[PDB]
RNA sequence: GCGACUGUUUACCAAAAUCACAGCACUCUGCCAACACGAACAGUGGACGUAUAGGGUGUGACGCCUGCCCGGUGCCGGAAGGUCAAGUGGAGCGGUGCAAGCUGCGAAAUGAAGCCCCGGUGAACGGCUAAGGUAGCGAAAUUCCUUGUCGGGUAAGUUCCGACCUGCACGAAAGGCGUAACGAUCUGGGCGCUGUCUCAACGAGGGACUCGGUGAAAUUGAAUUGGCUGUAAAGAUGCGGCCUACCCGUAGCAGGACGAAAAGACCCCGUGGAGCUUUACUAUAGUCUGGCAUUGGGAUUCGGGUUUCUAGAAACUUGGAUUUCUAACCUGAAAAAUCACUUUCGGGGACCGUGCUUGGCGGGUAGUUUGACUGGGGCGGUCGCCUCCCAAAAUGUAACGGAGGCGCCCAAAGGUCACCUCAAGACGGUUGGAAAUCGUCUGUAGAGCGCAAAGGUAGAAGGUGGCUUGACUGCGAGACUGACACGUCGAGCAGGGAGGAAACUCGGGCUUAGUGAACCGGUGGUACCGUGUGGAAGGGCCAUCGAUCAACGGAUAAAAGUUACCCCGGGGAUAACAGGCUGAUCUCCCCCGAGAGUCCAUAUCGGCGGGGAGGUUUGGCACCUC
RNA sequence: GUAGGGGAGCGUUCAGUCCGCGGAGAAGCCAUACCGGAAGGAGUGGUGGAGCCGACUGAAGUGCGGAUGCCGGCAUGAGU
RNA sequence: AACCGAACCUGGAGAUAGCUAGUUCUCCCCGAAAUGUAUUGAGGUACAGCCUCGGAUGUUGACCAUGUCCUGUAGAGCACUCACAAGGCUAAAACCUUAUGAAACUCCGAAGGGGCACGCGUUUAGUCCGGGAGUGAGGCUGCGAGAGCUAACUUCCGUAGCCGAGAGGGAAACAACCCAGACCAUCAGCUAAGGUCCCUAAAUGAUCGCUCAGUGGUUAA
RNA sequence: UGUUAUGGCGUGCCUAUUGAAGCAUGAGCCGGCGACUUAGACCUGACGUGCGAGCUUAAGUUGAAAAACGGAGGCGGAGCGAAAGCGAGUCCGAAUAGGGCGGCAUUAGUACGUCGGGCUAGACUCGAAACCAGGUGAGCUAAGCAUGACCAGGUUGAAA
RNA sequence: GAAACGAUGACUGAAUCCGCGCGGACCACCGCGCAAGGCUAAAUACUCCCAGUGACCGAUAGCGCAUAGUACCGUGAGGG
RNA sequence: UCAGGGAACUGAAACAUCUCAGUACCUGAAGGAGAAGAAAGAGAAUUCGAUUCCGUUAGUAGCGGCGAGCGAACCCGGAU
């Protein structure tokens, strides 16, 4: 469904799923330094199986 | 009263004579119960972890002081 | 709604512009004739898709004489077309 | 991390010519006038930062 | 007792102490009236009425009367100022193009009702901190304690009448206190008379019964359908053991078949419903208000402008207030009733209405919101985070289980470097004589660590000065932990740093609490997108800002109540009745013997304690039955 | 062995193809002591008065005891 | 217009229904769940856990032994903390002798438990990827606790086992208890728990005693 | 085979459940009706067929006891990123740390069919109280209006 | 929303050929285009009716009707 | 078929914007069909050339409590 497109459910070559890290996006910061670049790359696929069902056609 | 308290964790994560890898977290402790021997580093929360690969060795002093070290495997 | 789809922190920016048709060197060299491709033969050469311009990149590495007319190509692809001799044309 | 009218504050940052944000909570309690420290900007880094704004 | 009264009402459980009522009061309305029906500047009702009229409101014959409190709310009246919408006005900022120019945004001043503000009004909502009960009444249709206390009546009077007053919570037009008469009203009492009764009897008729004619119903898993005691989902004909009992009917009885009837109406559950309510949310009829339109003229005041003879004036004048006119428009009269007409006109008149927009008011209407946990629900309490106990020598682990803490602080309590070592007692010392400051003696710490507690700490994390911004940017080998998303620890590589002579150490603080996903926006930086192209608007990326979203994985940007008029979907998942298990409390028995019994514990009596029984008490529990 | 997953199959209607049967009697209906691991299927007998098995493949309005389920018929209460 | 806190008829409309009922032909092979976390969440949804099918891997599973480490319970103990029993001593306290209590005390401290390696030895499942799920209300007993009254066919966890979804024998009857897991046939044999006087199968058995109460076959001070 | 006498054994079915012979639900009896579908060039899997580094067509056109034609388009064929862009590399950053990925030691597709699921529609069948639109009703009852009709007999005895 | 353009209810109401609208705030350039006048077969939708067909029904099916909007219910709309 | 007027249940697991949907309903006009039509256009090639219709682009570009959900057009292939 049209939300997950520009937001990352993103699919890879292996048909795996990219979300990364939410730790603090915009409001509520001012704590440490590696939490901030702690904005990440990483995901589990347990909830990928039903994830990309939303992104299915325009992956 | 109704304050359900907390989960915490602790425990000793890698036991004696276990082959660990460089970066393995060895013990989760509160203060320093187990003290860092040769091969072993200690973080903020007083966690003990491994700087190299090898057999894990426990050192006991009569309690009151303890140690964890790493004997190389190779 | 709220099961780990929202609560997930992305924006990015959507564009998805010009997309080139991939033509492997590995295809062009090795087999066939070096038929002097241009944009003509691509129809029958099993590179026929269209809708988009055509682009050449290096994949398989082999020496041959070849001359290819595409819309654009990569650096090492240029290098590999010239190293075994040849040319790659581009419009202005 | 909660914020309001109260003492201390969450303080903002800038430098001579360098454009950068440290964002360290200052404290108006004992002493706040100069928020000045040494912080390292976009390129040359290695310079003085005025967190007084 | 209640209402005064005839009356009126719940077609089908309520006729009344309800409604009405004559009488009284507040207030509204000057007449195309207020007001009401209405797509409507049509029409109509008010009313072919017009202020001893017309609407609304509350009390309720008559009699005596009706008190204190304008703080809050409403309502009227006020006016110095405070705040406020479009709008007239337009300093400035910006894009674009060579430029004239075209264009994004935009304040000061000026701008209406209203609102804060002053005052007043209670037969306005009201109340007995704005004041606190005038008369009258008071164990009342009001009184909890309560069968109040005396009295009356009765052989005996929890009711009744009378007094008193301590009025749990009477009281003056949501009227107070009385009142002759009235009442299928209501309460107590007498007389009379009686089958109401002691206590039933006899008689009649019409059904019940029998015979001939016609001949249904609700119910129905199938039945070949006993008693006791026990067991079973906890109340057995259908299980067990024991007793009983030949087959089939008729008239009768209602104990059982948890007998029939109605998917319980009580209760709880449903992110069910509907009626109502209001200072819940939101809109809106309606209504008020500024500007614009129909919509015009002249005198007169005031800001200004362009034209021109010596700071004056003439003036095409443009706007604002008053005044006034009249051809728009409204509206009445005259032979022609609604109209159209000519008129003398009459009056109103640029208002009013009406149209577009502006701000206010707006339960009159309208759509909805009104968490969960919960030994039923409610009320109380509890919702996230940290610590110990529970926790059964790994991790882990519930309860409306046992105790306490967090939502910060620290520009130094941090990085590094260097030195220092605490609590307490004994002895002896001048502001002392429990405790000061100084002194020697012991002193694995019996101290300390910003805060809770546990762990940790004597080779320091404790106490101190030196220099300082590692409270850095770019990253992360490998692991702890979680369903997920979060969370935690970390060697080492680089750019660059800080302390040390040095090995080296530092990417916040002895650690474990000091927290907020997403979305939408604010600020700085980078220049990726930028719609014919070159820009710019807007977007994107790296920082950052706004959350008692505290019901703390967070429902919308925006939300309180009531139903006994209630409706639907379900629950014996879950209260109230009864049973059931339990036996705390309840009933009862026993053991001991302290003393009372003049003397003698045990004739009787049994403190302080102890051990059982019973299942009649108030309960616990939620097991069958919603 | 309950929800749940997997495998083999039985039956009914229509359809194409194949084999066919029927007035010396079709389908249906009725009785039955046989066959088959079950869904089931034969044999003979009795009714019936027009049509119909079997094999192979295909397509389903395809299999009932319950739903206070729907229509219909007929019981109980009762010669009350 | 015989049922008005919003009439009746048609229509939107097969409104919606986290709720209740119902869900039909056969044999075969497996086989659960009522736990954890989040929830305007609590009788409901998502993810995990547990089931099945298929592919791959192919002993990595399983028990049990050896070796190695981690632990602070049972117990016990008083050395700290809180409590407390008689005495000595001396301006209450400290202190000595004697003596105890502890979930939130600990100088100590098992049995057991968990990780790892290994197979000295027996076994025979595990893991990964992919398709379809259902269950997310549990019940009883023994053991270890909290609540409660050291009450309850209570309630809330931990732990085994059974019922759940388990027939068969036993305990009269009797989900859980004892014994034992039903592929099919038989008028064949051995046993378990339980039993062996008659109602029912099987010693009115053997030896040495005890009890005279029907104790047996209603509890105590 | 039918019936029977005696013996032994023996707690209807269904649902709902921790637990049912249940004094819990349902149902008088027999017949017939009666509930997990259908649709889309959707998505994802299992099996099967055809071609296969390629595989298919859609609308339509032409024949139509018949099917052929139709390459518009779709899927493979390259990944990485916020994108510009770049490319067996791409990203973040001032080059070396990593995410994604190609190489793999090697993993081919596409079209059609049946089936296992998913999504959108009633979506297994039956069942609401309610909500909205347009109409029908005052021949019942609540009132108004216009116009008619009706109240044996007796008692009481006001103003003037 | 940065909201262009079409469309109007109210108030305003410019040019016309070196002119005029557009190209998604806006400007220049560049490019398409001539509003404020009308008409206009065919490809398209539907089935009261007629025809032909069917892995459509065959008497609880198929429309409700093997003809009936009849009987029948309702004041009626309506149902049947 | 065009037009004047214009619902709610429902969905968002509550509910206001949204969704239902310009759906249902009412109304007006008309024919066998209607509507629509002869670029102040689409659009980025200095391409195209009235309208409608089908396939397709394409669940794309986009709109959205950026929630539920909503969803084009140009090119291109055909009918005409
Ligand atoms: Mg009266
Ligand atoms: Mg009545
Ligand atoms: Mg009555
Ligand atoms: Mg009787
Ligand atoms: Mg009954
Ligand atoms: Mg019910
Ligand atoms: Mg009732
Ligand atoms: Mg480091
Ligand atoms: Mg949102
Ligand atoms: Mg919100
Ligand atoms: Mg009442
Ligand atoms: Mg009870
Ligand atoms: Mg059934
Ligand atoms: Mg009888
Ligand atoms: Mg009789
Ligand atoms: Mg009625
Ligand atoms: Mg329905
Ligand atoms: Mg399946
Ligand atoms: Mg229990
Ligand atoms: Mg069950
Ligand atoms: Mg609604
Ligand atoms: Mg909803």
């Amino acid at each position: 469904t049209h939300k997950m497109a520009k937001r990352r459910i993103k699919i890879t070559g292996t048909g795996k799923v990219m979300a990364f890290k939410s730790g603090k996006r915009h409001q509520n910061t001012g704590k440490s330094g590696d939490e901030i670049r702690g904005k990440g790359k990483g995901f589990v696929l347990a909830k990928a199986e039903w994830a990309r069902m939303k992104l299915m056609l325009p992956r | 009263n109704g304050r359900d308290s907390n989960p915490k964790y602790l425990g000793v994560k890698k036991f004696g004579g276990e082959v660990v890898k460089a970066g393995n977290i060895l013990v989760r402790q509160r203060g320093t119960k187990f003290k860092a021997g040769q091969g072993v580093g200690m973080g903020r929360d007083h966690t003990l972890f491994a700087l190299s690969d090898g057999k894990v060795v426990f050192i006991n002093k009569g309690k009151g002081a303890r140690f964890i070290s790493i004997e190389a495997a190779q | 709604r709220s099961r780990l789809i929202a609560r997930l922190p992305k924006r990015g920016f959507n564009n998805v512009g010009t997309t080139y048709e991939v033509v492997k060197l590995s295809q062009l060299q090795d087999l066939e004739d070096t038929t002097f491709d241009r944009d003509t033969l691509e129809a029958y050469r099993l590179v026929r898709r269209k809708n988009r311009p055509v682009k050449l990149l290096a994949s398989g590495e082999i020496s041959r004489a070849v001359t290819v007319h595409v819309d654009a190509a990569s650096a090492a692809a240029i290098k590999a077309v010239e190293a075994a001799g040849g040319r790659v044309v581009l419009p202005e | 991390a909660k914020d309001g009218p109260r003492i201390i504050v969450k303080m903002e940052s800038s430098a001579g010519t360098g454009f950068y944000y440290t964002t360290t909570k200052n404290r108006r309690n004992t002493q706040a006038k100069l928020e000045l420290k040494k912080y390292d900007p976009v390129a040359k880094k290695h310079v003085v930062f005025r967190e007084k704004k």
